[PDB]
């Protein structure tokens, strides 16, 4: 489970409505609202023995 | 997406050879529908690491 | 005086079949730079 989920828009920065799919191993779930993203974002996971 | 809705279809399959791209065929089935509206022209993926 | 209703006096293009927009950024009504907030050819995207 190395891919999580999948962002859509036209400018993507805190000025247009943006959707955002993210897929945790619980429900999944889907967001259509307005966001602003850091410049590498992702959902880094750590090994737990 | 087509005039205010995002239609999505997907399939899991189960392949056991090579990682190129396989031959055969295979349908998608249709899994959601959202009725959210707007304009689309970039997108983006994640993935945990 | 009900003056919370609003809608938009100029826009690039025409919209789609239900597409909706928020958008609040001041429109170049003519081709001179516009900056800030207020100036000349430039003075508020929606009419109440
Ligand atoms: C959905 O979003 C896209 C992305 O912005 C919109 O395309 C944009 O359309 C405008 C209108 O023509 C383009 O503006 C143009 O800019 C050039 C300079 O780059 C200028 O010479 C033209 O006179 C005009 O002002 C803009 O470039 C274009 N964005 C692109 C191609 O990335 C599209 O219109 C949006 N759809 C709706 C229904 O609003």
């Amino acid at each position: 489970n190395i891919i999580r989920g999948w962002i859509f828009g036209t400018t993507l920065d805190s000025k247009t409505q943006s959707l955002l799919i993210v897929n945790n191993a619980t429900n999944v779930v889907i967001k259509v609202c307005e966001f602003q993203f850091c410049n590498d974002p992702f959902l880094g996971v750590y090994y737990h023995k | 997406n087509i005039d205010g809705y995002f239609k999505i279809y997907s399939k899991h399959t189960p392949i056991n050879l090579v990682r190129d791209l396989p031959q055969g065929f295979s349908a998608l089935e249709p899994l959601v529908d959202l009725p959210i509206g707007i304009n689309i022209t970039r997108f983006q993926t994640l993935l945990a690491l | 005086g009900n003056y919370n209703y609003q809608y938009r006096l100029f826009r690039k293009s025409n919209l789609k079949p239900f597409e909706r927009d928020i958008s609040t950024e001041i429109y170049q009504a003519g081709s001179t730079p516009c900056n800030g907030v207020e100036g000349f050819n430039c003075y508020s995207p929606l009419q109440s």
